[PDB]
């Protein structure tokens, strides 16, 4: 049973994110990069600023086009995993992209591209949530023009009641996962850039689940921002002192 | 690149600001819905739909194969669309795409999720043999909203289909039994404002949607957000109702 | 001066709104992380990282990509295009061809005299500083670590323009000019790349005097 | 035995085509269509006007350039098809091409290309000819440019005597089947578009074979001009009235 | 050579029109055909033919396989072609373009229809082991009318294979039971002529042929018309005798 | 970006002439190296290794499998390599470098016989331990080569042998017998950078790579590039990458 | 499988340590090729063909600088004794990357921009050193089809068996042996001038490599001189005739 | 004279180095299968096979390919492109445009006036030659078989000029032009292509003697 006395398997309150670890700037031939931990997720983003889109048919002559790349290790799994995309690899890339579109300001780069790769060295639930967190902080790190910042994180349900960040066994056997991505503007959630849901779920428990995935967004909304600022704290000062 | 598209979506959008479809039809209101089932009789279930000028056709194919080994007790389903060049202008002529492989995995998502069939009644040998069945939706003529009429083409095909037992010595033909009834409702989310059921020349102004999808007792299934936009949290909450009471209009033409 | 992200409300007033920023609601909001900067007439961020995004006014070094009638296609190192008018290249005389004065693979540096809705930039030699470089060495480094080889005040650039007696014009796009005695010229080279990697800028104007000191002894 | 007391399995004779269904103009965003039963064969034509070829290094400049895809549906089948193109696909296609680019004047339309697509929705013997005779229509409906109609049916060999549009049986356990399509214009067979042949014959029975299928030819032929003109009463008039 | 082509199919062309051929055969007549057997003795068959400048090799496999569950009782052959970049400018050095696909299936249907090798022959156990031939076709130079080269290839290295046995433990190796003579003639249509064996300077006038392929005792056993013009029925009543015969003068060459 | 690595590619060239190295590194030193085992605790074994600012982790995944027909006795071990497009923007989502840079290590491991493959059996001609070995790049910052070799080697020696989960008895640790560590070599004219950076990369592919195991044998070479390899320069260049695989060695201890 | 591979001083064809197998070679076999050569070594049957300086297409591909060669090794599917599928593997690609560089060491691509030289060898038989083979006849192809080329390339390996390094080895000291290293030279007037192929799999000491080097570089000359004689017996004719009109 | 071998010593001074030949370690080496001619001014070697390879002063056969203002793009048939600026054709009016003198498909006859750096060969037709040609035949011969055409001092096409009373231009690109009476220029024609294929050419000049005969009185 995977709820006891108000417990969950690894312990934490319904309302608990698992422990979370951020990282800004850490790969040096990227534009701009992050690595993250999620649980037993551990995830790399890297970002390859405004270039020159060279397969010229694929050039937007208004504005710049995203690309966003998925990507399993082949040893991120319990079993081996034989490289190359699959149809889930091409979706979670796609809803992905299509998060960041929202919220970059493409007009600033016509014929040109901006491409966001992720990989996940080690998978748990919710890689895809772990990954578009990474995703923002690298896109700050690259310094691209955003209407602001998005936090992602996925909300479950199991033994019929709403939980926070579900793990591996509750997404196995709970009855519902719903990860959500929110654009978020000076510690407010503005938005919703990702919604995805499968499972059974009442129309009262969908609004419910909101509520409880902004409650958590904030959260990893302000851990995002002290990994950019601990990060940049240096440099800052630097351009201060030479402005 | 252009064609016609910003000469319709300026028309498109500029009805919009009077709060009318350049149709004359309101926000809520779906286009008219023809189900015809048993239309491939080489095929073990088979149904065309018409939503509007838009038309699919789905087939089901059932033969006996061997299960995945995490699931021996359950036995499979698997959805494919081919959003054939036929269909439209646009439709590369190739492999499937990123919208063909999106618009099977919802159509599957809501089959699965609200449990429509019974994966565990389809076991023949605990872990050597269990049915497949393969759920293929091709696109006849794209109007607008394939999403949608593939999902009602899909589940009016299960529900059409034929167990070929005796074709392989396994016993006596019977009708899938199908236990629930996923409907699918996609709008098209403009600024603050959403269109239930768009069209082709709606569509002009960009893929932004948002589709949610309902069992037979009005809960939430499936739900998906498509195209570079954002959602308001209020338009949300507006639509998701909307949505659960377009769903229960359509689960009526089951009947 | 405090640092912001990308969403943070800078401002109530949005005709003071500039660089880094963008208007919504009647708010000003950062759209790019970097030092908040605000006065009486403005509200802008000043960036610390991206690619080298050209504003009017700025010096650049750039190669010559294309060629033409009515002038050359220049390459900025940068995502947006930039283009070198006949009209504003005083170094050809009318019977001269295009292709007599500068040819593709040559280096320029000019100017960035007007940038239009399109995003094209039009640059322009008509200036002092500009001219074509026929002679010398050329420098790339990262163009957010161009504010740090000029430093406060020009005082880096002043240390290297002085301490090794050499000609340095320094590109906003990150494109560096630098011309004299080749063995201080190298000299500038190497102490351009250390300030480019330096990952702590404690007293880095005084270890740069150091490694030009040590340097000048070989 | 295949011929029975005269008589074929279906209960046909040897000069005697299958029921035909024809319907011209069924599909609203092609710029052709039609709708084609013959037999078993439930397939459907597709023909998109001369539109511009991209993939540039395609373009021909002094004509319009031919393509054609022959399709069978997953479901069409006995046995589910794993879904694209096979080897024998790709011959039917190149064959069905080349058989209208000896009766489209793609000299009119250089740089640009003609596509006609055809799927079957439900296959049985022939399914070859009967989309030639599908796409025949769609392309007239299309409004391009012809030296005329196409015309296309088959002709088999049983119990060594010849026979018109063989059916499955005969196909699988005869001694030869050999599918034709001939350029009518006047209601007269003008010369071959498409000539194959699988079997063992005699010099002789080639010959015969000919003369059967062009018989066969006619008569579809004039089905194909029922369909098209009772579609065309209604804008006929129409246009009669204005102009 | 966009027009080197237009020149040397003017120079065609320009002889058509006084009705005689580039090199001076008859309308009727092959190049000089040869055949050379056992030229890779690694394979159980193969054969080198050269047909004018033309050249082809063919290589036959065979190994026991699983039959297809159709035919229990009976052996399975595949035929594959590679048109390669070797043999001339325009092969793509790519996978099997329309054309390889076509090639080989034409010769394939040659043998395939007039049962020139007994498959039921080639059981090992009833539903279980099979052998499995695989002909593999392969250009070295093309001058011409690769089709014909490499139908006459195709028997002649069947006509040279022998069953593996003693390799797979099955008995001692024995000839593969041929029991036919398929055999191609391709002619290059250009308005109301033909020309039997096209070289590659005569092709340069368009791809426009009809290939017939008869057996031992002179019927036809396939026939494919290719490319994009208008056949006429007079023509093809002419040409379907002169090909039969054509053929008969060929399948001599196979009595050593 | 042309002129970019012109620019660059012309300072290293220049220093090159003056018989230095633009980071003052010697014609035969390795960059620091760093190896952190068990970084991926769901794979049976792993390593991330990092030479100077290049990063790589390579991964091993173990499972019971059905042997080659021709090797009824031996297990089986697959390398693979994901040159990503992260940390290198001239990587394009194998390449035909992917392939090369996972044959070396391969044959390194396999030359060398690192893994006693007749210990991997289970069922003479049925069941064998199939060993996956995938290499990830992380940060490209020049010769991912010889630092997937180091990952390669390192992961398979933290490799622990899953036996408790497909229920074949106690865990145990990989058997590895020896220790492939290649050097690889940039080669200009007739001078040769040992360990070359993405910067002196720029110069141009042509490169030159030597394995060796724990007895300072060659196991393994390989050249690579559109050059002309000198032989007195072959001669001199073998000895020192002997020379340079023994101290690297030496991290393993 | 085999027990001493080296009896008696001499292996198991019956040769010795530092000797070739037979080897034939013919210039200008095809017709439709800018060069071509027909090259046999030992159960080896292999074909080359090269397209003189032509215009690349894909305009992406095209360098502006100089021409850009392309070389791909392909097996007959009936080239081996287990029938082969077609198409390009791991190993095919390899060997065709690192021919192409032999190659690239050598043509004087600078002489003919935009233009590409495409080099396709066909292996009709394999036995072991197919790839040393393919090498000595690309050579030759080139020299016959007119390209500007600084030497000749030719190509041997040296294997190892039973602790004696042997020139050319066959299948069984390939498939038993302790070492397999093939190599390729320039070589100019009968001058081994530089390494141009270099790859070795096995174990050596540091003193056997440089014997296999030395052993490889007599063997190279050997073939170096049937490569002459083939190409000089193919033009003597021609030669003439240009001598007399010129 | 021998033949000699890519790779092959010709010289030891390479102020010598001619066609076909290159300079390294301060040697003379021949890089393409050809004759050596030994003089004393050049150490050359007389190509055999290959592409053709224009050079000034060629008088070659092209084909119209592009059409613009500043001329024509022309095919001559080698890995050099080539070009016809307007500047170089006499027929040329300011009157009527280029568009009307030469379209993308008609066949010239040309020199080659320049071939610069990056191989772009430079075409012109103000010559006595040269002119469009709208007349006769194009017979096209591999380039590497010319010299057997024309014949030894010109041997061979003054025969065929003379017993055929025909005009012929031999172009080095391997086309050539004939014009004259329809019969006769078929036979020239025939007799060309007959002498590209000929195995043996010892004593060729006479048997097209008996050839131009047979074929005139037959």
């Amino acid at each position: 049973k995977l709820i006891v006395d108000g417990l969950r398997l690894d312990g934490r309150k319904f309302d608990e994110l698992r422990p979370i670890k951020i990282e800004a700037s850490v790969l040096k031939r990227a534009d701009g990069s992050c690595y993250l931990e999620m649980g037993k997720n551990k995830v790399i983003a890297a970002v390859f600023g405004p270039r020159e889109v060279h397969p010229r048919h694929l050039q937007d002559p208004s504005k710049a086009i995203i690309r966003y790349r998925y990507n399993m290790a082949p040893f991120s799994v319990e079993e081996r995993k034989r490289p190359g995309p699959d149809r889930r690899s091409i979706e979670i890339s796609k809803v992905s992209k299509e998060a960041f579109e929202a919220v970059i300001m493409k007009e600033l780069f016509p014929r040109s591209a901006i491409d966001i790769f992720v990989e996940v060295l080690q998978a748990d639930a919710g890689s895809r949530t772990a990954c578009l967190n990474a995703a923002s902080v690298a896109l700050v790190d690259a310094g691209v023009p955003m209407k602001g910042m998005i936090t992602s994180v996925a909300v479950g349900k199991a033994d019929g009641q709403l939980v926070l960040d579900p793990m591996k066994e509750e997404d196995n056997f709970g009855e519902a996962d719903m990860p959500f991505a929110f654009l978020i503007r000076n510690g407010k959630i503005e938005s919703i850039a990702l919604l995805q849901m499968d499972g059974r779920m009442t129309r009262d428990e969908v609004k419910q689940a909101i509520e409880l995935a902004k409650k958590g967004a904030l959260q990893i909304y302000e851990m995002q921002r002290e990994a950019i600022l601990r990060r940049y704290i240096e440099v800052g000062e630097e351009m201060d002192e030479i402005t | 690149e252009d064609i016609l598209v910003d000469i319709k979506r300026d028309y498109v959008l500029s009805k919009l600001r009077d709060n009318e479809r350049i149709d004359g039809r309101g926000f809520d209101e779906f286009r008219k819905v023809e189900i015809i089932p048993n239309v491939i009789e080489k095929a073990e279930g088979s149904a065309l739909v018409k939503l509007g000028d838009t038309q699919v056709v789905v087939g089901v194919k059932m033969q006996p194969g061997e299960p995945y080994p995490d699931t021996p007790d359950r036995g499979v389903i698997i959805v494919n669309a081919e959003l054939v060049p036929l269909a439209s202008p646009t439709f590369e002529p190739g492999p499937p795409d990123e919208n063909s492989i999106e618009l099977a995995r919802v159509v599957d998502r809501g089959i699965r999720e609200s449990e429509a069939v019974d994966l565990s009644k389809l076991v023949i040998e605990e872990g050597e043999k269990v049915w497949i069945v393969f759920v293929d939706i091709h696109a006849l003529d794209d109007d607008g909203n394939l999403l949608d009429a593939s999902a009602l083409a899909a589940i009016a095909a299960l529900m059409n289909t034929k167990v070929p037992a005796e074709r392989f010595d396994l016993g006596e033909d019977y009708l899938l039994p199908v236990r629930d009834l996923p409907v699918s409702v996609t709008s098209l989310i403009v600024g603050n404002k959403y269109l239930v059921d768009p069209s082709r020349e709606e569509m002009s102004v960009g893929d932004t949607t948002l589709t949610i999808t309902t069992d037979k007792d009005d809960n939430v299934v499936a739900m998906q957000k498509s195209g570079g936009y954002l959602l308001d949290e209020k338009l949300f909450d507006e639509l998701l109702d909307v949505s659960i009471n377009c769903a229960r209009k359509l689960r009526e033409k089951f009947k | 001066r405090k640092i912001v992200l990308p969403g943070d409300l800078l401002s109530t007033n949005p005709r003071a709104a500039g660089y880094g920023t963008y208007v919504e609601g009647g708010k000003v909001y950062a759209k790019i992380i970097g030092l908040f900067d605000q006065t009486e007439t403005h509200v802008r961020v000043i960036p610390l990282k991206g690619r080298y995004t050209p504003s009017v006014g700025d010096v650049v070094i750039g190669i010559i990509r294309e060629v033409a009638a009515n002038g050359w296609a220049v390459d900025i190192y940068s995502p947006y295009q930039a283009f070198l008018p006949v009209s504003e290249n005083p170094e050809m005389k009318p019977n001269k061809k295009p292709n007599e004065v500068l040819d593709i693979g040559d280096a320029i540096i000019a100017k960035v005299l007007n940038i239009d809705p399109k995003m094209k930039v039009t640059l322009t030699m008509k200036d002092r500083i500009c001219r074509p470089i026929r002679f010398g060495r050329i420098v790339a480094i990262n163009p957010a670590r161009v504010p740090r080889v000029i430093g406060k005040k020009g005082s880096m650039i002043k240390l290297l323009k002085s301490e090794l007696d050499v000609q340095i014009v320094v590109g906003q796009n990150g494109l560096i000019w630098v011309n004299g005695d080749r063995r201080k010229v190298s000299i500038a080279e190497e102490a351009i790349y250390l300030i480019e990697q330096e990952a702590h800028t404690e007293g880095l104007t005084d270890r740069v005097a150091e490694f030009i000191k040590r340097r000048k002894a070989d």
